[PDB]
């Protein structure tokens, strides 16, 4: 159908015009119907039992790499984990279950606040509202305030100041599924979690599911999260991100 | 600015200053193993000086590939340029 | 439940370094402790100088800050090159007060806010070092009057790139009204990061000539003649010195990375040096031999691993052509003078010819190779002094056990990834992620993403979607898909489903569209409707 | 040159013969001449792909001892250009190059990639930390054990 099928040549090799007696004009009427129910249990049962054995294969491979990803976030690197495939068990099972217990025996737990980047419905004023019911930060003065100014990004860059002087222990671990995700993608949204990635205290840990993702990130961003960018492609079935995007 | 950013710069002054269906007959330089044919290029010169009106919009891999088509450069070298983290941060920035 | 929630915390139960035991685990204990000693001893005194050279750099540019500031119009600056993160202190003038108001395009939406914003933190800083006033340039009229001092006013307008023009344009010629009265000062301080040209052509020009009656440029950045990097990697090579080696590969791919990044290359820098630094003393168990105390306890794995190297290979060659743990010792006392000879040859380049903009990480690869004279020809002042500059690059016996190197790709895998070409090779190859070892379905169907991305690739750049549908149905085995979902009695809906004639066109009919769904999210589709879901059009080519 | 006539007609006697000048098991030929039956009508320079697809299927058939010897890549390619009158070595590579692109998502070639554990010229156990950006992967500094065993028996012979 085309000479070329990679790079730039294939893009305008297949960027051609097509006549209308090659027009294929077949719909999604001519398809088996299909509703919630029986797409659901034959989707889960090809989610659980195919190709169940390799994954598991690779996870256990991929958990050999949980050493590296600790010294990586004590040394002020922030995580951010790509590939093909779902990546919510990997975060959930990596923050809570192993960094969580072994960074609050390191320091002699620490707790886990966990963002939903699928859901349409995260918000940066409830979630650093929940930031704040955490580190409990000084609140901000009246000339800190300015003229009807973001109080929740004048009150982190008061915490950034603060936390350059304390001790260097970390007090929260930030997981965010989903950073490219729909509502959460937004300027000011990314603007927070960077200045929350300058805090040597709050160790960053997300994922990724967009393919022009860092496109999401100039150099003062990209300065400000200090990202370590780790491939784990899995082939994982996405069950809860797809809950918001009716596949019907 | 760095020469990826001024390269992406120059390469949104093409896409948005050229027409999409001439693009094939001005930076493809590929051998066919497929048999196809390459675009003619424009049949006429028209006269409207382009760059004295506003400029048109494109898409992200139209620049991207313009991009990897205008930039400088054995069998695991890869002469073509990827499109990696650092050209999204600078077309960011 | 919580996964179907914003965000919520949770707090994990509990019943201690990173580093792992090296040498196929055979590799102590006490080294791993003492592994992770010299690796923080080292990154502390790496980035203590980091910190002195970074407190330097912001104290300087305050000084020429203040310097141009201080020396009926503006006084107008302009910082090109300026990121915007200056802490602009202003001195206290005697009888006078002096006031900084910053500005961001965010609080600059029109011409009314920018006063109020303005008027209402000069009122809050007379205040507060000194009944309430409208916020508005009557405040100015007034101030002799309600304060007793004149006043000086220096503007700062974070990143004016990004403003509209027009109302700093408007906001200029309305402060320009100030100047009628006789106890006003008024500076501005323009933060470029582009160049003048395109600011000069956004204002009008009635504002270009009130603005040239008085003003300075000032080209303060991080590629400004190359003082502040070459500071770092000179940090960084004195922390090493006498203990490791860097190699070429390793300083062109610094330059190279440094070279796709201009306004923020410092920290990049630090980045990658840091890296380096954790990868040498996570991988390698001779990172403890650095020092003369810990060569007490080389075993029979770390002579078996030093035996494989090419420099002991040539090395023994030369020696069985012309004519093993003490010998190994020996090569641990030398000095390896190329960063002496690296910083004496830039303070000769500094202090004797005024050289300064010189790059000492080139200046460095080019000693590692042997063309630091190609690199000093372009001067035209070394021709009589090259000799003496120049030193042969020695060869020294195990050096690429202590060595940071780039020859595997991890420096390019984890800090500047081929992100978009990581997905498609994954979603293309496939073998490559998956290990290849439901027992007879696994070798002969694919993934459905897999399988999915390769009709993808060779398809056009609008596809139907009932015929993509078909061209996956025809890559999938039915009959070994009916035999793999009749596996499991124990679900009584998927049997009846199962023997009914039209179930392997529910089946891949529902996997296709799961896989579509997929490459929706992921941004490889995208559909060329609102209404309608007939027709996609592909966003992403491999190799781009 | 081979690499530069166009619009040739080829038998398959030639073909299978082409493929045992390498040493290429049988059922490897077949799927070459089955991958040149799917693309007869549709072709321009048929050396070129004939030549390419024996070259990208004997690195993968060859892979274990050119890890064992490295200048046999260089022994290959000096034979095709023996054979295919082209003076140059660039054109067999951009050659190879071009056809690569054309095999690389096919069940047969994962397959052989699979069987013969070439993966691009690494094992899996390799290839799966090279890409996890684990940096307690195998770098390209020392030589292999096995490298190290044959210098010094060739040492003690």
């Amino acid at each position: 159908a085309s000479s070329f099928l990679d790079t730039f040549e294939g893009y305008f090799d297949q960027r051609k015009i097509v006549r209308t007696n090659a027009k294929s004009r077949h719909t999604m009427s001519m398809a088996p119907d299909v509703t919630r129910e029986e797409f659901s249990l034959v989707s889960n049962f090809f989610n659980e039992n195919f190709q169940k054995r390799p994954r598991q294969k690779l996870f256990e491979i991929q958990k050999k790499m949980f050493p590296q990803y600790w010294f990586e976030l004590t040394q002020g690197f922030s995580l951010l984990f790509y590939g093909v495939g779902s990546k919510r068990n990997f975060l959930e099972e990596f923050a809570i279950d192993y960094l969580s217990p072994k960074i609050a025996y390191s320091q002699l737990s620490i707790p886990c606040l966990i963002l939903n980047g699928y859901n349409p419905s995260c918000n940066y004023r409830d979630v650093f509202k929940e930031i704040t019911d955490l580190l409990v930060p000084a609140e901000l003065t009246r000339s800190e305030t300015k003229y009807w100014g973001n109080h929740v990004i004048l009150q982190i860059q008061k915490m950034i100041d603060f936390y350059k002087n304390q001790p260097l222990d970390i007090k929260l671990i930030l997981v965010v599924h989903n950073l490219d995700g729909p509502s959460i993608r937004k300027n000011t949204f990314q603007t927070m979690l960077s200045f929350l990635s300058v805090i040597r205290q709050i160790a960053i840990v997300a994922s990724t599911d967009h393919i022009y993702a860092p496109l999401l990130w100039d150099n003062m961003k990209a300065q400000n999260y200090n990202f370590v960018f780790h491939d784990i492609s899995n082939f994982e079935p996405s069950t809860v991100e797809s809950t918001f995007q009716d596949v019907m | 600015l760095s020469i990826i950013s001024k390269y992406l710069l120059i390469a949104s002054y093409i896409c948005s200053y050229l027409e999409p269906r001439y693009d094939a007959s001005i930076f493809s330089r590929k051998t066919r193993i497929i048999q196809g044919r390459a675009a003619y290029g424009r049949r006429k010169k028209k006269e409207v000086n382009p760059r004295y009106l506003q400029p048109s919009l494109f898409a992200i891999e139209r620049l991207l590939a313009i991009f990897q088509a205008i930039f400088p450069i054995a069998l695991r070298e890869e002469s073509l340029m990827k499109a990696n983290i650092e050209v999204f941060q600078n077309l960011s920035e | 439940a919580d996964a179907q929630r914003s965000h919520y915390t949770v707090y994990p139960s509990l019943p201690h370094i990173p580093f792992v035991k090296l040498l196929s685990g055979k590799e102590s204990e006490v080294n791993v402790e003492k592994r992770w000693e010299l690796y923080h001893q080292l990154h502390s005194h790496f980035h203590d100088q980091v910190d002195h050279i970074i407190d330097n750099i912001e104290a300087d540019l305050k000084a020429e800050i203040s310097d141009l500031l201080y020396s009926r119009c503006f006084n107008t600056i302009f910082l090109l090159g300026s990121d915007s993160t200056t802490k602009i202190e202003l001195k206290d003038e005697s009888s006078r007060y002096n006031v900084l108001i910053e500005l961001t395009p965010k609080e600059s939406p029109n011409v009314r806010m920018m006063l109020r914003r303005s008027m209402y933190k000069l009122y809050s800083a007379a205040d507060a070092e000194e009944n309430d006033v409208s916020y508005d340039l009557s405040l100015v009229e007034n101030f002799k009057r309600l304060f007793g001092k004149d006043l000086a006013m220096v503007f700062n307008f974070k990143d004016v790139d990004s403003i509209n023009f027009n109302t700093l344009d408007n906001f200029i010629i309305l402060l320009k009204s100030a100047f009628k009265y006789d106890h006003v000062k008024i500076s501005l301080i323009f933060n470029i990061n582009t160049n003048l040209s395109n600011i000069e052509k956004n204002l009008r020009q009635s504002t270009i000539r009130l603005l040239k009656r008085n003003y300075h440029k000032l080209d303060v950045s991080s590629n400004k003649g190359f003082k502040y990097g070459n500071q770092i990697f000179q940090s960084f090579l004195d922390t090493v010195d006498g203990k490791l080696n860097l190699s070429d590969r390793f300083v062109e791919f610094i330059l190279s990375k440094m070279a796709n990044n201009t306004n923020h290359n410092l920290q990049l820098l630090t980045k990658m040096l840091d890296y380096s630094l954790m990868s040498y003393f996570f991988q390698n168990a001779f990172s403890v031999f650095i020092d003369p105390v810990n060569v007490d306890f080389l075993n029979d794995d770390y002579l078996k691993i030093l035996s494989r190297c090419p420099t002991f290979m040539f090395f023994v060659e030369g020696l069985i052509k012309q004519h093993l743990e003490e010998f190994f010792v020996e090569f641990l006392v030398r000095e390896n003078p190329i960063n002496g000879h690296a910083k004496f040859v830039a303070r000769f380049l500094e202090e004797e010819l005024n050289i300064t903009n010189f790059n000492l990480i080139e200046l460095y690869h080019n000693l590692l190779i042997g063309k630091l004279d190609s690199y000093l020809d372009r001067w035209s002042a070394c021709k009589e002094y090259k000799d003496r500059l120049h030193f042969e690059p020695i060869d020294t016996i195990f050096q690429e056990l202590f060595t940071l190197d780039n020859r595997s790709g991890l420096l390019t895998q984890s800090i500047f990834p081929s992100y978009k070409s990581n997905i498609e090779d994954n979603l293309l190859s496939w073998e490559q992620v998956l290990p290849s070892l439901s027992g007879d379905l696994d070798k002969i169907m694919a993934p459905v993403l897999g399988q999915l991305f390769k009709l993808y690739r060779e398809a056009n750049m609008t596809i139907n979607i009932y015929d993509f549908y078909i061209a996956f149905r025809e890559t999938l085995p039915k009959e070994e898909i009916l035999n793999f979902i009749r596996k499991d009695p124990s679900n009584t809906k998927l049997l009846e489903l199962a023997e009914t004639p039209d179930a392997f066109d529910k089946v891949a009919l529902i996997l296709f569209m799961q896989a579509i769904f997929a490459f929706e999210n992921m941004g490889l589709i995208k559909f060329q409707s609102t209404k309608s879901y007939d027709l996609v059009e592909k966003c992403v080519w491999r190799g781009i | 040159s081979l690499l530069v006539k166009k619009y040739c007609k080829m038998t398959t006697e030639e073909i299978i013969r082409l493929c045992n000048d390498f040493e290429l098991p049988r059922e490897v030929a077949y799927k070459i001449v089955d991958e040149y039956n799917i693309n007869a009508s549709r072709l321009v320079c048929p050396w070129q792909l004939v030549c390419g697809l024996v070259l990208n299927c004997t690195f993968i058939v060859f892979n274990e001892r050119r890890r064992k010897d490295p200048r046999i890549d260089h022994f290959i390619v000096s034979k095709m250009c023996s054979l295919m009158l082209t003076s140059k070595v660039d054109d067999v590579i951009e050659c190879v190059k071009l056809v690569k692109e054309l095999i690389i998502g096919e069940k047969w070639f994962r397959d052989l990639q699979i069987r013969y554990d070439d993966f691009d010229g690494i094992r899996y156990d390799e290839i799966i930390f090279r890409k996890l950006g684990s940096m307690l992967q195998t770098t390209n500094i020392l030589v292999t054990d096995d490298q190290y065993n044959i210098w010094k028996k060739r040492i003690e012979m």
